[PDB]
Formats: structure tokens, sequence, C-alpha cells
């Protein structure tokens, strides 16, 4: 979590031949943190994705915006609560719509608010789940690793993937760009209906009905209350507090309004 | 936690509980109401109902007959059976039946559908239900009718047909009378039970009967898993019948309570419908006349046959036979004798000195009462003209009671009357409409009615209540009567025919037992109340738990104590960290470390094993497991 | 029938429409032919459906179905299994 620290604090644009063993030990530590991270946001947030035909094919989960830190002393913001609420909530890093990679620098900016009991580690998991953007962000950094990122997300059909996709609707969930969570949403309702592999089928998906909610989400951080509140309604028929099934995903769409 | 409801009737019920480990069904039922569809089987082939017109429609016309309006089916009689496929039956465990009119459709589950479970019944119970099943197949079986009628049970074809036929529901489902094989096929797998017996089933449920007062053998049902209890009353009288009174105790600390065989035409008052039966009948013999009483064997013919005997004396009538006509009369007359010890207080008290329960005996010895297994018997030989026949099936579809009705049909003087509910009289007397006949519908039902059952649940107190969904409306023939209702503090859910409703009544904490040995080893403490801690084998038999002998922990330890108390317990050259709402402290044998956060506590070693064991156990001086 | 039966499951409700009308299916028989899509359909809506009465009688009646006449169920056997997996 914190070892991307050390890795990106080398010289990002190094030379290929003079440090070569620098650049190759930045850009295997680059994907290998991306991988972890892309693995930990399709087991928290794709669970249905990620099962197979036997397997059980449980109700995926989403990220959703920080309002409780916002709410929260340790975010109260006297003066930065309207306008700075997409500043809060992305850093004004993920500008652009990145599948695959996630472009932003709240990990430093901001910190997650997590309990013992609250979250699984106060320490260990909080930590992977709040670096998982500045990892990313250092592995952009660099030219091999940011490369091999994007060649990945175009061949592996990002949309399509499983892991692809949960990494650029956590992206977009942290972004607040509303309009590509909506967009998963849309396909991750005929992708899951129409795949002969187990999951949840039909518009009465789980997987839609959170990333209708992290849309929404996304769509109040952005500052379109009426856009936020369409997409609650629709779904209704670094941290944050929600279970993944289908039926908390309606009592919640309310909290970022 | 869930319960398949396999017939709409409410007195009738049929309902599997797919509770703890074990599905138990609860009665059998049998919807004889079926029946009055189809033209009535007669002993001797009558001209009137052979030579009835056959009904006309687009198309068929035989197998449909009309008559005064009403369209009936020229076949044999069938019956509404259970919804037998909405559960597979091969899986369930036990039956449970409470009265003989319950008991009935018992041989279609047994044979038909592949169960091989166990019966459980009273044994007055089983014996009046095969007197009652030996009577039925004696009706159906005596002249056998053909089934040919099978294309007004079509889908398309019901709905133009008139009211009666086509408001009949589950018509594919009905089946022919069961064969007397099937019925002693079945009275085979049943285990006898007395009031007050537990039956333990596979070590998960106990189950006794407990009697309800309503009829001879009559019982409801208490399952229990020594946590959560679930209550089955059936028909039930508190009343003051001839067997002893509902054990209304029994039923209190009840989590469900599903509740059925309530009575039919709630607005009477069964004393006064008895004494307007008597001087009905008593009017009618004085004219001249005879009087028809169809009812069941062994039912509610007993104590109307006891006020008779009181009220002939006084009436004068001694002179008029009392005949009763039926298969199995000698047969319920001494099964009704013999059950003397299943009768309250004041009738089996007559068992000390010897004499016989019931004043029938005395009818019969001063041969005031003359039953009969037929009509042509000596029956034919002993009748006079002004008598009182007890006979037939009240259906008014089978049995002598059609001969009866067929013959004294045709002249006013005579009379019919109807004291079982359970058939709309109405409508089992369409077939013979343009009679000149009286007819009387005088109903004696004395099971529980809305008033009595309300009390009763105010007097127990289940947490839910199931019953049919016909008891939590007013009847539609009234439609504006709130006091004919099931009012509950909870809302009382209900359910119809093939309905699965999922009770709240899920709980845990099974219970369990130790053993002294593991007892011995296990020693509690003071917490803030007592605790202890277990580990143990467990060894399970007969779904019966057993503790065969073979991460939580808590306490007080703030900051100030955790620094203050334990700081020179054997150990030295200890410093403590100024960290934030606690402490940090380090030793520097080996920088072995121990943290500790808000309400937790943990050690650290760093390259050293041997002390860390100690370390724990410095910190386990105050420490429990709550 | 197989479109009839496809669509008066989607529009009955789940807890107790849908069972009535699978109760009302069973009894009348099928066609030897057209069993392999009825029962692709009852499979579908298993995999919809989430009550579990509903399932148990979807279950009770694909198994009644494969009873029927010279039909050959040794292409309804790979969703049976991996349904029970799912199950």
């Amino acid at each position: 979590l914190h070892r991307m620290k050390d890795l990106c604090r080398y010289m990002n644009n190094f030379d290929s031949e003079a440090h070569a063993k620098y650049k190759n030990q930045v850009v295997y530590s680059t994907m290998l943190v991306f991988f972890k991270n892309a693995f930990q946001y399709v087991n928290s947030i794709q669970p249905s994705l990620f099962q197979g035909p036997n397997a059980p094919s449980q109700v995926p989960l989403v990220l959703l915006e920080d309002v409780s830190n916002v709410y929260g002393d340790v975010e109260i913001d006297r003066n930065k609560h309207i306008h700075k609420k997409r500043k809060l909530a992305e850093g004004r890093e993920k500008t652009m719509s990145s599948d695959d990679e996630d472009c932003s620098a709240k990990g430093r900016n901001r910190h997650i608010v997590v309990n013992k009991a609250e979250l699984a580690n106060s320490t260990e998991v909080l930590e992977s789940f709040k670096l998982a953007r500045e990892s990313w962000e250092l592995l952009y950094s660099l030219e091999f690793l940011d490369k091999e990122f994007t060649r990945i997300c175009l061949a592996w059909k990002t949309d399509t993937w499983l892991w692809l996709r949960i990494f650029l609707t956590d992206m977009i969930i942290y972004q607040g760009q509303y309009k590509k969570a909506i967009a998963s949403l849309h396909h991750l309702a005929a992708l899951q209906g129409s795949i002969s592999q187990p999951q949840i089928t039909g518009q009465g998906t789980l997987e839609h009905q959170r990333a209708l909610i992290q849309l929404a989400t996304c769509h109040f951080a952005l500052g379109e209350y009426r856009m936020t509140c369409e997409k609650v309604l629709d779904l209704m028929c670094d941290l944050k507090l929600l279970p993944c099934t289908s039926k908390a995903i309606m009592p919640y769409c309310l909290h970022l309004m | 936690m869930k319960l398949y409801c396999l017939s709409g009737h409410p007195t009738l019920p049929c309902n599997v509980l797919k509770f703890k480990s074990t599905t138990i069904m609860l009665d059998c039922g049998l919807d004889m109401t079926s029946t009055l569809n189809f033209l009535p089987l007669p002993l001797v082939q009558s001209p009137r109902l052979s030579n009835l017109p056959g009904w006309s429609l687009k198309d068929l016309d035989k197998e449909l007959k009309e008559c005064s309006g009403h369209v009936f089916v020229d076949s044999v009689p069938e019956f509404c059976l259970p919804e037998t496929e909405l559960i597979d039956l091969s899986t369930v465990d036990v039956i449970l039946i409470s009265n003989y009119h319950c008991m009935m459709a018992l041989p279609y589950i047994t044979e038909h559908t592949g169960f091989t479970g166990t019966v459980y019944a009273t044994e007055p119970t089983v014996q009046i239900g095969r007197l009652l099943m030996e009577e039925l197949v004696n009706f159906i079986e005596r002249v056998p009718k053909a089934q040919s009628a099978s294309l007004w049970k079509n889908k398309d074809i019901q709905r133009l047909l008139p009211s009666p036929l086509k408001d009949a529901v589950e018509v594919s489902t009905w089946r022919r009378c069961y064969t007397m094989q099937e019925v002693n096929s079945a009275l085979s797998k049943i285990q006898l039970v007395g009031y007050s017996q537990k039956i333990e089933l596979f070590g998960a449920v106990q189950v006794t009967p407990l009697s309800s007062g309503y009829a001879l053998g009559s019982s409801n049902w208490i399952i229990q898993s020594h946590y959560e209890k679930v209550s089955y009353v059936s028909g039930s009288s508190l009343l003051t019948t001839h067997p002893q009174p509902m054990d209304q105790a029994s039923l209190k600390n009840s989590d469900v309570l599903v509740l059925t065989g309530l009575t039919q035409i709630p607005t009477a008052n069964p004393d006064g419908m008895v004494g307007e039966f008597c001087s009905n009948l008593a009017l009618t013999v004085r004219n001249g006349g005879n009087v028809l009483v169809p009812c069941y064997p062994s039912g509610v013919i007993y104590d109307l046959l006891e006020c008779l005997y009181q009220y002939i004396d006084s009436a004068g009538l001694s002179s008029v036979p009392l005949y009763f006509i039926s298969p199995v009369a000698n047969s319920s007359l001494e099964f009704s004798q013999i059950f003397a010890e299943w009768l309250c207080h004041n009738k089996q008290s007559k068992v000390y000195l010897p004499e016989p329960p019931f004043p029938h005996a005395e009818l019969i010895q001063t041969n005031k009462l003359k039953h009969y297994p037929s009509i042509h018997g000596d029956f034919s030989n002993d009748f006079r003209q002004p008598c009182v026949v007890f006979t037939g099936h009240p259906s008014l579809r089978f049995g002598d009671v059609v001969h009866f009705m067929e013959l004294w049909g045709k002249s006013s003087l005579n009379t019919v009357i109807f004291t079982e509910p359970d058939f709309s009289y109405l409508e089992a007397l369409a077939p013979y409409q343009p009679l000149a006949m009286k007819c009387i519908y005088c109903p004696i039902d004395t099971r529980l009615n809305f008033i009595q059952v309300s009390k009763l649940l105010k007097e127990v107190q289940p947490l839910h209540v199931v019953c049919p969904e016909q008891y939590t409306q007013p009847p539609p023939a009234q439609s504006h009567r709130m006091d004919l209702m099931i009012d509950c503090q909870p809302p009382a859910m209900s359910y119809r025919r093939a309905e699965v409703l999922a009770l709240p009544f899920k709980r845990r904490y099974e219970k369990i037992e130790i053993m002294p040995e593991l007892a011995d080893s296990l020693v509690p403490m003071e917490i803030k109340i007592s605790l202890a801690t277990v580990s143990a084998v467990l060894h399970t038999k007969d779904n019966k738990h057993l503790l065969q002998p073979p991460p939580l922990l808590s306490g007080s330890i703030p900051v100030e104590q955790f620094v203050q108390t334990l700081e020179k317990h054997g150990f030295s050259d200890i410093k403590v960290e100024d960290t934030a709402k606690g402490h940090i402290v380090l030793l520097q044998e080996a920088e072995t470390l121990i943290q500790i956060e808000e309400d937790s506590t943990h050690i650290i070693c760093d390259n050293d094993e041997m002390l860390r064991v100690r370390l724990r156990d410095l910190v386990l001086k105050f420490l429990q497991k709550f | 029938k197989s479109a009839a039966l496809h669509i008066d499951l989607c529009k009955a409700t789940s807890p107790a429409d849908a069972l009535q009308y699978l109760l009302q299916f069973a009894r009348k028989p099928v066609e030897a032919e057209s069993v392999e899509g009825v029962v692709r359909i009852l499979l579908e809506h298993y995999y919809k459906e989430n009550d579990p009465s509903v399932r148990l009688k979807i279950a009770s009646l694909l198994g009644l179905l494969s009873k029927t006449a010279g039909f050959s169920p040794d292409c309804i056997m790979d969703d049976a299994i991996n349904i029970l997996q799912n199950e």
C-alpha cells in the first residue's frame, strides 16, 4: 500500500540503459500494484462477474462517495462544501475517463476515517483500498507501466472485461463522472443477462443497481442534483459503509443527496 | 418456519409444516362437497333420476343432467382431494390426525402418493374413521356407476356451465372413492396414541395429542422443539359434551397457533337447534308423517339421540320406532359404548358402578332404538310407517338416504331434518327439488364459534395465529358481522388453498446436554454476571446433541492501569512512549513491544520466543472472554 | 405450449401466482418433442426466481416432464446438474 511511495520516488522518465535495473524494478512494481488493485476492486465490487457458472454468483457491491467524510468532523470544511465537493471527491486529477486506470491523487490529499469494526482492518485493508488510486497514478507516471495499462485496456475489451470494468467504475465513482458509471450500469445489465455464466440476470441485476447508485453518487459529487436524483430513482425501482445486496442499494441512494 | 396448506376447506384442513428437520402433515381431510355436483347414487334405479332431461349446449348432453334448473353430472360422485402435487408427499415424515372427519383422504395419501412415513392418531378416532370409510366404500360400491363424465372438466367448457358447476374448483384433481383394500392398507400404517402422550419424532420434535372435547378421540396437537412450540387447534368444543373438555392450558407459550376446524353457521346455538330438531320431528310424527335424519353413523347422532330419549317420554311418543340404518350401525353403537374412559368426569364416573356410559343401551333394551345394517334385511319386516330414520350420507348422494328421499319425497306429511352443517342443505337437496317433503335445516355444530375462540386466544396469547382466510373475513351470507371474525393483536396471518406461509418463528438457541465429566473441567468467572469457556467435541445421535470432553477477550485494562499495574511484574528497563489516546510500551532486550488500542491490546515479539508466552500470560491476569 | 407458458410465468407475480400457474401446468401432459422448449423456459425462470417454493415446484415439474413418453433427457442433464450445483 505504501510501497508505491518509494518506487515512484525515483526518476519517472529515467534512462533506459543507465537505469535499466531501476526502470525494470519500477515497472514490475507498478504492474504488480495495478494487478493487486484490479483484483481487489473486482473482488469487492464485482462478485457476480468474478464467479463461474457453478459458483455462488453473489450480489456485487459498489463504492460510493465519501459523504460520511464531509458530514464527519475530520473533513469539516467551513467554506469548501458547495463547489469543493467535486474537488474533495476527485482531487481535480481524473479529468479524463481512464478505463482500467486510476489517475487520482486523493489518497494523499485526504484519508479514510474507518474504525476497528467499521472496516476489516484499520491499518491494512483501509490503506490498501485508499492507495489504489495513488499506486495507479504512480504507475501511469512511468511510461512503460502506463503503456502496458493502456494496451491491456484496449486489448482486453475493458467494458466487457470484469476487472477492467470494476476499475473503471471505481475510477468514475471517485472522479465524479456520472456518464461513465451510467454507461457501465447500462452495459452491466445486458452483459450479465445475455451471458450463460451464473450472475444477476435481467433488469433487476445487483451489479447494475450498484453501478446506478455509484452513478448517482458521482452525479451528486459533480453538482448535478437533478441527474443524481433521477439516477437514484431509477436505481430504486475513500471508504464508505454499504452492503453488497441490491436491497440495501435503494436506501443508500438518498445519502449523497 | 414454513407451512404448506394443501386444502382451502376450513373445517377439512391439510397443512404441512417444514419446521426443523421434519415435515409434519396436520390432518388429511376430504372435501366431500364436490359430491353435491353429481347425481345421487340410488340403491334401486329410480324412474325420476334416470329420465331426467339432459342439458343443452352448442356442441356434452349425456354427461350433464338438468333437474329443476340446476345442472348435475350423470356420473359416480367424486371427492376433491388436498393438493398433493404442491409438495412431494414422499418427504412427509409424520401425519397427525385430529378427528375422524379429518381422517378421510388418508388412503389417497398413504397409497397413491408414495408416502412412507408414520401416522399418529387416537384410538377412538382410528376406529370411528374406520367405520366412516367402511360405510363410504359400502355406499359407493353398493351399486357401482361408471365415470364416463370427463368433457365437463375441460377448462374452456366449465366456464359456460351454470353457477354450482362453474364455481367448482380443482375439478381436474377430483378422484373416485378409494377401494377397501386401500382403506385397510392405510389403517395398517397407524400408531395409536393416548392423550398427553409424548411422541418423539427422530429425537427432533415432540408431539402430544390434547383432548379437544369436540368428538370421541378428537385431539389438538402441540409440536415443540424445546424452545419453539407450534400449537394445532383443530375442531374443538367447550360445551358440556361427552368427551373430556379442552386442555386449554397446554396451548400456552405457543410461538405459532395454527387454527382450523371452527364452526360453520356461527349464529346457531347448538342447544336451541337440538330443541328445535326434537320439536319439529315430534310435530311431524304426531301428524302421522315420517322423519328422515341424514347423519353420520357416529357423529352428532349420539347427542340428539340422548335428547330424543329424554324428549319422547314427556312427549308421549314412545310407541314410534327409532330406526338407525347403516352398514356400521352396530359397530358405531358398540364403539361409542366401550370408549368410556375417553369421556368427561361426569360420564366416565359410570365405570365405577356397573353401567354403560351412553343411555342408548337403554333405548335398545326397551326396544326404542332399532339399528339395522341395511334396508333389505330385517328392517323391511319390522318397518312401521310413522317412524324416524337416521341413515345415509348427509351429502344426500349415496346411502339409504337416497332411497328414503325418493320414497317419502312425494308427500308433504314426511320431513327431512338436516343436522350436519358441512353440506349446503339447499345444494344437497338440489337433485330432488320438486318434492313436497317438508325440509327443515337445524344444524348442530358444537365446534368453537368466534366469541369462544376470541376468549381462548386472549387466554392463551399466542405470538402468531394461522387460520384459513375464510375466518379473516365475515361469512359471505352475512358480510357485515364484524363479530364473526378472528380479532388478534397481531394481524393473524391467513392462508388459501396451495399457499405457502413463511412463518417468522425462526429462533436460535437449540438445546444441548453437557455431561458431568466435561462440567467438572468447566469453571465459571465473574463479569459485568457469570461466564465460562468451553472447548469440547460435539457428538450427535438421533438429532440429540451431546458435548463430550476431548477469538475474543474481555476485561478492564485502561491505559493508566496498563502502565501502572504490570510495570514491574518480572522484567526491567521499560520505557513508555507518549502516544495519543494510549501508551506504547517496548523493552530494550530485543525491541519486544506492547501496543494498546481503545478497548484492545496486543503483544509484539521481536526476535524473541521464550518470553512471549509469559508476556501474554501477564496480561491474562484480569482478562476474561466476555 | 412454450411461448404461452413463458409469457404467463413472466407476467405472473413471483410468490403465489407463478406457483398456481405451475400447479395448473403440471397436471396437463406435454408432448415429447415440445419438452425441450418448456424445460428451457422453466430453467430460465428458475434462474430468475428467488422464492424457494416456486423453485421447488419448478424442480418437481421438470422432473415430472422427464417421464413423458419416449422423450430423450440426455440433452437436459447438464443444465440440471449445473442448477443443482448452484442451488
